[PDB]
């Protein structure tokens, strides 16, 4: 299990906890 | 920055979202 | 870029938004 | 379950979080 998130990982990992907010990038 | 802090560390939720906007 | 979490992805995911509380599996 | 609403289709944190514990 891989707890870290880079790349397209990372990418989703916002798109996930930043909602209605949006995100840089 | 955000990749020092997620990505070759582990970083938290509440760390994360302090990327947001 | 992909918005589902599938497999290990959503195994961290969880890992990621449930911190302190854990989850099953 | 959680692989229907978040692996075949797409969650939000919201959704997510009500897996937790």
């Amino acid at each position: 299990v891989n707890q870290h998130l880079c790349g397209s990982h990372l990418v989703e990992a916002l798109y996930l906890v930043c909602g209605e907010r949006g995100f840089f990038p | 920055g955000i990749v020092e802090q997620c990505c070759t560390s582990i970083c938290s939720l509440y760390q994360l979202e302090n990327y947001c906007n």
